[PDB]
């Protein structure tokens, strides 16, 4: 809200995440998901 | 052992031999990717 005594002690706690890597560790966590088979997935061409 | 002599068939002669190179140079191109055939790969790998 409009002036809170929790903005600034979740500021510090945010740096701390992304110095820690969590914030890096749960990025990975929820977007990775199938690696969605690449174009580059060929695998046989039969010339048409 | 047979060669067209006049112009109207050297033509019909000129087109024909590039046709048939470009069959047989697709031909061998693809060949490779087919007898180096790509092992089975079910698609679990890890625990990851
Ligand atoms: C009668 C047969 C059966 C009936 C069937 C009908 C067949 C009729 C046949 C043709 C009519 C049209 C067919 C469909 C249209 C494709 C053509 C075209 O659009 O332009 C093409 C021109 O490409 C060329 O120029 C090809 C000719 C090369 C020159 C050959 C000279 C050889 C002489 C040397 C001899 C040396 C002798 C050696 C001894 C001295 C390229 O354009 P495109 O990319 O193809 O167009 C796609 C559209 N797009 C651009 C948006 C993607
Ligand atoms: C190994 C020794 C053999 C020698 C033969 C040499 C023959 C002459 C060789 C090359 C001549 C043409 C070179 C340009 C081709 C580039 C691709 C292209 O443009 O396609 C485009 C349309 O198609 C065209 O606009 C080309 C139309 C002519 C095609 C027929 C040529 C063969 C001649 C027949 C006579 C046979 C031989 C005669 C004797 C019997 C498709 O669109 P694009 O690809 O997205 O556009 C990229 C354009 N770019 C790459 C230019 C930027």
């Amino acid at each position: 809200p409009m002036g809170s005594p929790y903005r600034d002690k979740i500021t510090i706690a945010i740096l701390q995440l992304q110095e820690e890597g969590k914030l890096h560790m749960m990025k990975e966590k929820w977007w990775r998901g199938n690696g969605c088979p690449e174009e580059e997935s060929k695998e046989a061409s039969a010339l048409g | 052992e047979l060669m067209p002599k006049a112009l109207s068939t050297r033509i019909v002669g000129g087109i024909w031999w590039f046709f048939t190179l470009i069959i047989i140079s697709s031909y061998t191109a693809n060949l490779a990717a087919f007898l180096t055939v790509e092992r089975m790969e079910s698609p679990i790998d890890s625990a990851d």
